RNA sequence: UUGAUGUCACGGAACCUUUGUUGUCUUCGACAUGGGUA
């Protein structure tokens, strides 16, 4: 019999799990054990295995039961039916044997004496409790009792803590496992019941059952009846097959950010000039092509399996980078019920770290289905903190002992809340965080952290449940949802930078009464409306609204509205996002995501966290229980301050803008040092705006020392002090104003003689008006430079330094150009227009700030800032000591040479020699003579004069052939001899066998055949050796027709496309039958003269002399093939080419033929031909004076530097010894910030433009004009040798004339004929002079010295003037500054006017001068002679020569004749570093 | 400033002495602490001398 | 896979501290190329 009851549970939460352990540990003096006994247990199969299953123990389900029918029986009156149901036993004197104990109030109805130990009948309740097995309780497991491997298969590990409310810092915590729900909802047990129980036993079974509301930790309803790990490998591999090492933790980033959608593959970016060569993309197959093809396969062509493939690959790749009282209440009771939304407001975070995760720092609480979650443990925290502050209490309880009795916890046993998630699934986003050093001005060392955030406008569902025995809500519970519903909730972690602020919305209430009895029934029957059916009646069935508090508390943070008006450009980096996007730029803008429906939306904005640093930044420098840390909290303690991200009023778009590095040397840009960058567009006519907010306590509010800092430091931002963003050095984020409103005046209430003329020049330059000068002369430095150890920090206003801002006003003297490349088809042939930003006309002040530091560098004699030190210079051989050889370890030696016919119509070596032994791999055997014999056959009456007898044998075709036994019978042989006139003619009937004298000549003819020719088959030895094929090479091709080709009979003949079918058409000296020449024709070109006819063949090959190879001689090799390869002066047609150039050779290789020079035991120099170039052993950086060349450069002596790579101390390697500069002091270096910021540039008036525009409508808009050409600057002119006499001249400076005349006339500058439209020049937008522009620059911490010096160089004198934009070399561009205006700063309230200490300061610089130099300054007048403008009444000519004088009409000079006068190399130097050094 | 330091240890530094190699390996550790801890120090903006030699040490030390 | 007269674990916010910053004029004139003659 013993009929049974079927269970089942269905859990509406995650529940929670307690670890195994051990048989022996399972006992009362485990701490951990004890702590659990609440939550669910996990089963063994073996002991050492993890195998098996959740289950639940029935032990609980009784205590639940338990607790349930002691609430229904005080609730209703202690009558089941009609029974009497005492209150029963709880106590016994044996207490040793049990594993827990009671320690809540039990509770109580009737007041008489429990029932006796032994007797007849017990009361239903002492039957349901048992004590005589009439009840026995089931465990329950699962439905069909599965399988896992182990308890993380079902569930995870989290991590709670407990918080001071003191502070609000964490200081213990205990962890547990955590099971969803939607997985594993279903348990089933059984219920063992005797037929000797009461039906009133059983019907309170049943009503407690249904009463039971929440087991293990969660709500309960009670009712009975491969790709990834591959494709790593594959990139990886390919990186290392590449040595592109550096960028593994970039391109990990780069590939996590792509999890989000896999079309932005596709849309990847790509490099320069369209072409798919990207520095990351395209380090290879390629991993661009892999990326493709993982996007593109069909199994991750689903959206949830590409996301996991793109966090695998992100994880493997970051791994490899790194390697009893019985007290009764009463019988009221009402159940109140709570519904609504919290929708964020702002992004949040809830902290849960995974330990399988390590790229990420901060990692946020998702689901197993990738949604966001708002855990119970949070909200409940969150209220206790909120009743906390209402009551003005804290709680000081501890776990363990007795409930405590205080009005929080009193209120918080009867809440009960719901775990709740979101529909919107997408990945989250990640942001970076750095940390600033104050001193230096940069970040610190290894000081980056990442952070993942959770979008804003989640909305999630929230229900809250009150039971009590009020009549209602308390009234700090409605205060508290008052507070929630204005939107005071602050939720989530990481509160300070502005998270977690949720809002209440669509709040609906109603209250329930659980006394009286058909009510009681009904929710009994309904089971309290727990499940989804249930909550939904009851739904319809809630009124709106909430209650009104009668005792209402303020709020404790108060709002504070901030606005900021910006008119400058700004960018906030992000280099993730700018390795990823199609834009293709270097830096990129901040935007963050906005979460509507199921949909994201792109917004710009500024981060709270740069905002809080600025903030903190600035109230730390005009200034542990300090007020910093009081204010901004510390590690120890919480701040009380908040901050969020500023958005922009009218959504702009970005812009680009290009930059280049300028060489101090060469004048042009440098290499590798072309960048640009993506800032929002802002300007005086239409500046940025920014909108946002920032929370404050009233208890900071209240304090006036604290109201008091916030004010100076907010005016010290106000005042332009703080820039906002990066980049400030060329005038970004240059703040305009700053408003504060909701304060009422705390904060807010804090914050509210003419210049001398310059001295005239004493500069004195002699210009005739009958020679031709330079466009260009250098500067020599001097010999020392001060350097300084100790350079200023920034971490306060140091005393005795100055501060404040300077106003300057620019004006044009000569036509300016400053294009705008975004668009070079403004009018093949490039066209560009001036630059503008909104339609206004602009100079960028990155252009001033070079400008203005290529003469204070001068001035102030300092380092070469920029300068490419690992360059190397060639030079052309011109036409001894380069002997024949092969290649190894050492190379091999020939001894003789000799010259081998293969492009004549008399040899055909090519129907002969195989192609191996042309390439010179097998030996040949040829055919060479070294003399020939010249007769003539009467006396001379010749330099050696040898003499002999002639045996005459025919006359041929003219000619004369005969034997000739010289020297009476001592040497004979064979030619051929011609009719010479005056010695000839006396032979001219032949007899057959007549003897005559004659006189031999010997003339050096050394060639080779394989088969001897008809003419010589006397006096050829034959001997051994290899043969150095070229190919045709020497070739002469020009514009138009020259003087050889002008001579050619008829139409010249068509080009082969093989180089080996060529043969010679016309001889160059028709008359002596010598000088080969080849001639063809192709379509445009139309002119190629081949001047080539020999090859070379060595022989004499020796086995002694050897000679080892060194490095040095390697790397000069491969830099030779470098300059062969690249060169843009190269002829079309690949035939016309040597070897190395048309085959593309890159290395050298054993087995080939080149000439080398050899000292005792080593090699210096190889080469691949006969005439050649010389490459410098010694780079750029080594041909100067250790103390020029920049302060922090690079490596130039022998040796890699790698090894001492990821390691501190190689940085030390790169810097000199003696500390910095004054440049590098004031405008700063890599790793210190400077201390100067410059401004863009504006035009005051109305355009005035060089050429009158088409329409006379539009006076905004100029014509266009046609430059001629600019080539590049060539080192080699100023170093014209090898010799270690050469140096370095010095800085280079150009002079200012008026050529731009001849320009705009139309005509070129040299020769005076008209300019030619081609691919090659340039047409662009030009201003004209009496234009006037204005800027601004602003200072911080400098002395007396450094302020005069920097303004002489702004506006050193009268009859000097600067150089900027290009075409400098034609004249364009000279301009002049002046200063205006010189404020300065004493204290956060007075700016002063320093007008009146001009004078003073610029005596101090030259003081400072005359002490650095004691009275030498020949530096000084050099940059004054060339910075000297031309005065009226004289117009110098300047112009560079022409290559050479038959293409100059005025008849003046060229190159290549002033090469071999004026200017040779001895003089070069002397006549280059002169300024104003005629040359015609 | 550990730099004039580490440039005393390293002309003097011998590598056949544990005396040196741990006074050389204090320190290189003092320097690495100090870079990581922000302080006045950091301002030092200078470098070693003789770059040949101390690249050997240098070289052979960490290796 | 639990014992039975005693379980406030809905008895405990993974919380608190750190500026993607520093340094760079969209600038510009001297060649290239290997032999040929006796
Ligand atoms: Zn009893
Ligand atoms: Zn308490
Ligand atoms: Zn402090
Ligand atoms: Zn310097």
């Amino acid at each position: 019999m013993t009929t049974t009851m079927k269970i089942s549970i269905e859990f509406l939460e995650p529940f929670r799990m307690t670890k195994w352990q051990e048989s022996t540990r399972r006992n009362k003096n485990n701490k951990e054990f004890v702590r659990g006994q609440a939550f669910a247990r996990w089963h063994r199969n073996k002991k050492d295995n993890t195998k098996g299953r959740p289950y639940i123990t029935g032990t609980l389900l009784r205590s639940a039961v338990i607790r349930s029918a002691e609430n229904l029986l005080t609730l209703s009156d202690g009558k089941i039916s009609e029974k009497t149901c005492c209150p029963g036993k709880f106590d016994t004197e044996d207490k040793d044997r049990l594993l827990q104990l009671r320690q809540r109030s039990t509770l109580r109805w009737t007041d008489k004496n429990p029932c006796p130990d032994n007797a007849e009948t017990y009361c239903p309740f002492c039957e349901l409790l048992g004590r005589s097995f009439r009840i026995h309780f089931g465990n329950l497991s699962l439905p069909g009792k599965p399988d896992f491997d182990g308890p993380k298969a079902i569930g995870s590990q989290r991590v709670l803590n407990r918080v001071d409310f003191k502070s609000g810092k964490a200081h213990d915590f205990f962890k547990a496992y955590e099971v969803d729900h939607t997985r594993f909802p279903r348990f089933e047990g059984e219920i063992t019941i005797d037929n000797k129980v009461s039906a009133e036993a059983r019907k309170l079974l049943c009503d407690s059952l249904k009463f039971t509301d929440r087991l293990c930790g969660a709500l309960c309803v009670i009712r009975f009846d491969n790709l990834a790990e591959k494709t790593a490998e594959q990139i990886i591999s390919i990186l290392d097959d590449n040595k592109k090492t550096e960028y593994t933790r970039l391109l990990a980033d780069a590939i996590r950010s792509l999890r989000r959608s896999s079309k932005l593959v596709a849309g990847l970016p790509k490099d320069h000039d369209g072409k798919d060569d990207h520095y990351l993309w395209d380090i290879g197959v390629t991993i661009r092509q892999i990326l493709t093809t993982s996007a593109d396969t069909k199994e991750l062509k689903n959206a949830g399996k590409w996301r996991e493939f793109c966090e695998k690959l992100g994880e493997a790749l970051y791994l490899k980078s790194k390697d009893s009282r019985s007290v009764s209440i009463g019988s009221v009771l009402k159940e109140t019920v709570v519904c609504g939304e919290l929708v964020a407001k702002t992004p949040f975070f809830f902290g849960a770290i995974d330990e399988d995760a390590k790229q990420t720092d901060l990692q946020v609480l998702l689901t197993p289905d990738n949604k966001y979650r708002l855990p119970r443990s949070a909200v409940r925290g969150i209220l206790r903190r909120d009743l906390q502050t209402y009551f003005d209490s804290p709680c000081n309880a501890e776990l363990g002992g007795r409930p405590c009795m205080c009005k929080t916890c009193r209120i918080m046993r009867g809440i009960t809340v719901m775990d709740a998630r979101s529909e919107y699934n997408a990945p989250p986003e990640i942001r970076h965080r750095t940390r600033i050093n104050p001193f230096t001005g940069t970040v610190a060392e290894g000081a980056l952290f990442n952070m993942e955030v959770a979008p804003e406008g989640i909305v999630f569902p929230f229900q809250l449940r009150y039971r009590g025995s009020e009549d209602g809500l308390p009234d700090a519970l409605k205060t508290v949802l008052k507070w929630w519903a204005e939107g005071q909730a602050f939720m989530s972690g990481a509160a300070s930078t502005g998270k977690g602020r949720f809002r209440m919305e669509n709040a609906k209430y109603e209250t329930l009464d659980l006394s009286d009895e058909n009510q009681r029934n009904d929710y009994l029957k309904n089971w309290g409306w727990r499940d989804e059916k249930g909550l939904e009646e009851l739904k319809k069935r809630l009124n709106s609204g909430l209650p009104e508090p009668g005792n209402y508390r303020d709020p404790k943070w108060h709002e504070i509205n901030v606005s900021i008006e910006m008119a400058s450009p700004f960018i906030n980096g992000d280099p993730i996002r700018a390795a990823v996007d199609k834009r293709g730029t270097d830096v990129v803008t901040f935007v963050k995501y906005k979460a509507e429906g199921e949909e994201a939306k792109p917004v710009c904005a500024y981060k709270a966290e740069s905002f809080r640093g600025v903030i903190r930044s600035a109230v730390a420098r005009i200034h542990c229980e300090c007020l910093l840390c009081q204010i901004f909290g510390s590690e120890y303690e919480a701040g009380k301050i908040r901050f969020e991200d500023l958005v922009f009023e009218s959504d702009p778009e970005p812009v680009t803008f290009d930059h280049v590095a300028i060489d101090r040397f060469t004048g042009g840009a440098a290499d590798k040092k072309k960048f640009d960058d993506s800032p929002l567009p802002g300007s005086p006519a239409r500046p940025l705006m920014l909108k946002g907010s920032f929370w404050i306590r009233r208890d900071v509010l209240e304090d006036e020392e604290y109201c008091k800092a916030l004010g100076k430091a907010l005016a010290d931002v106000n005042n332009g002090l703080y820039p906002l963003g990066g980049k400030s050095a060329i005038g970004y984020g240059q703040v305009k104003s700053l408003g504060i409103k909701g304060d009422d005046k705390r904060i807010s209430r804090l914050m509210n003689v003419a210049v001398p003329e310059k001295p005239k020049t004493d500069a004195e330059v002699r210009i005739e008006a009958e020679k031709v000068y330079y466009p260009h002369y250098f500067v020599e430095p001097h010999k020392k430079v001060e350097r300084e150890e100790k350079p200023c920090g920034h971490q306060k206003f140091h005393e005795g330094r100055l501060t404040g801002k300077i106003r300057c006003k620019l004006i044009t003297k000569t036509p300016l150009i400053v294009p705008d490349t975004s668009n070079d088809d403004f009018f093949y042939h490039k066209s560009y227009a001036f630059f503008r930003l909104h339609k206004q006309i602009m100079i960028p002040g990155s252009e001033l700030r070079g400008m203005v530091s290529s003469v204070y560098e001068t001035v102030t004699n300092s380092c070469f800032r920029i300068f490419d030190e690992t360059k190397r210079l060639s030079w052309r051989m011109d036409a001894q000591d380069f002997l024949p050889g092969r290649v190894g370890k050492h190379i091999q030696k020939f001894s003789e040479t000799a010259r081998v016919p293969f492009y004549d119509k008399t040899q055909k070596h090519f129907d002969i020699l195989d192609e191996q032994e042309i390439a010179g791999e097998k030996p040949v055997r040829m055919w060479v003579k070294r003399f020939i014999k010249r007769l003539s056959l009467v006396d001379p009456a010749w330099k050696r004069r040898k003499e002999g007898i002639a045996t005459f044998i025919e006359q041929k075709n003219g000619s004369y052939y005969f034997n000739v036994v010289t020297n009476n019978g001592c040497t004979s042989f064979h030619l051929w001899h011609k009719p010479d006139n005056f010695d000839q003619e006396k032979l001219e009937g032949i007899q057959n066998g007549e003897k005559l004298d004659c006189w031999v000549r010997d003339s050096r003819y050394q060639k080779a055949f394989q088969e001897i020719p008809e003419n010589d088959p006397d006096g050829w030895e034959c001997k051994e050796g290899y043969l150095h094929v070229v190919g045709p090479s020497k070739v002469e091709f020009s514009d138009k027709k020259g003087d050889v080709i002008n001579n050619f009979q008829g139409t010249l003949p068509s080009v082969p496309n093989d180089w080996k079918t060529i043969r010679t058409n016309d001889f160059k000296n028709r008359k002596r039958k010598n000088e080969p020449v080849f001639c063809c024709e192709d379509d445009k070109g139309n002119y190629y003269t081949m001047a080539k006819y020999c090859e070379t063949f060595f022989f004499d090959l020796k086995e002694n002399e050897e000679y080892e190879i060194p490095e040095k001689a390697r790397i000069k090799y491969k830099e030779l093939l470098r300059v062969y390869n690249n060169n843009p002066q190269a002829v079309p047609e690949s035939v016309f080419q040597s070897r190395v150039a048309r085959e593309n050779v890159e290395k050298l290789k054993s087995g080939d033929l080149v000439y080398f020079k050899h000292n005792e035991k080593y090699v210096e120099d190889i080469v691949p031909v006969r005439i050649s170039r010389t490459v410098d052993d010694r780079m750029i950086g080594k041909r100067m004076s250790a103390d020029l060349r920049p302060c922090h450069g690079d490596w130039v002596e022998d040796g890699d530097l790698s090894a001492l790579n990821a390691y501190p101390e190689k940085r030390l390697l790169l810097r000199h010894p003696k500390g910095l500069c004054p440049a590098c002091r004031l405008f700063g270096t890599g790793s210190y910030k400077g201390r100067v910021r410059f401004g863009f540039a504006s035009l005051e008036n109305d355009p005035e433009w060089l050429i009158p525009g088409k329409n006379p409508g539009d006076p905004f808009h100029g014509g266009p004009v046609m430059l001629s050409l600019l080539e590049r600057p060539r080192p080699t002119w100023s170093i014209p040798g090898s010799d270690n006499k050469f140096k370095v001249p010095g800085r280079k400076f150009y002079v200012h004339h008026h050529a731009w005349k001849t320009i705009k006339d139309g005509n070129h500058p040299t020769t005076g004929k008209a300019i030619e439209q081609s691919p090659n020049n340039r047409t662009v937008e030009a201003l004209a002079g009496g234009n006037s522009f204005s800027f601004e620059i602003a200072f911080e911490n400098l002395k007396e010295w450094e302020l005069g010096l920097l303004i002489h160089s702004l506006q050193l004198e009268k009859g000097l003037a600067h150089k900027l934009g290009m075409a400098k070399s034609m004249g364009f561009g000279s301009v002049e500054i002046d200063v205006e205006s010189v404020r300065l700063r004493k204290d956060w309230k007075q700016w002063r006017n320093g007008n009146s200490e001009i004078p003073n300061w610029l005596g101090k610089g030259f003081a400072k001068l005359k002490e650095w130099f004691r009275d030498e300054l020949d530096f000084i007048e050099n940059l004054k002679k060339l910075l000297w403008f031309p005065e009226g009444d004289q117009a110098p000519r300047v112009c560079y020569p022409m290559l050479r004088k038959k293409d100059d009409p005025n008849g003046n000079s060229g190159y290549e004749e002033l090469k071999d006068g004026e200017f040779k190399k001895e003089d070069r130097q002397k006549k280059l570093t002169t300024p104003w050094t005629p040359w015609a | 400033n550990p730099i004039r330091d580490i440039q005393d240890r390293l002309k003097t530094a011998k590598f056949d002495n544990k005396d040196d190699m741990m006074n050389l390996a204090s320190s290189l550790y003092k320097y690495e602490k100090q870079l990581m801890d922000s302080s006045e120090a950091t301002l030092c903006q200078q470098g070693l001398s003789n770059r040949p030699n101390s690249f050997s040490q240098l070289s052979q030390f960490r290796d």
